[PDB]
């Protein structure tokens, strides 16, 4: 919900900010049945 | 009242769940003056925030 054109959050206001008039697409899906183990390698700034 | 407010003590935690502003973007809020602040204060269950 921060991968958005003017939302806000620890992700979107520092590293994978959106612009302001993005035209595009967001697509996105649950990956636990993948990527779950924890897994503290999946990181941010 | 008569006091300094630091507000980004408050939007740096990450400890909340939300920091809905309406009237104010949480970032601009150290540029600020106003005559108070009223803060209130209490519970709910999650499904009504």
């Amino acid at each position: 919900r921060q991968i958005a054109p003017g939302q806000t959050g620890k992700i979107a206001d520092y590293n994978y900010k959106l612009p302001d008039d993005f035209t595009g697409c967001v697509i996105a899906w649950n990956s636990n049945n993948l990527d779950s183990k924890g897994n503290y390698n999946y990181l941010y700034r | 009242s008569n006091c300094v407010a630091d507000y980004s003590v408050l939007y740096n935690s990450a400890s909340f769940s939300t920091f809905k502003c309406y009237g104010v973007s949480p970032t601009k809020l150290n540029d600020l003056c106003f005559t108070n602040v009223y803060a209130d204060s209490f519970v709910i269950r999650g499904d009504e925030v």
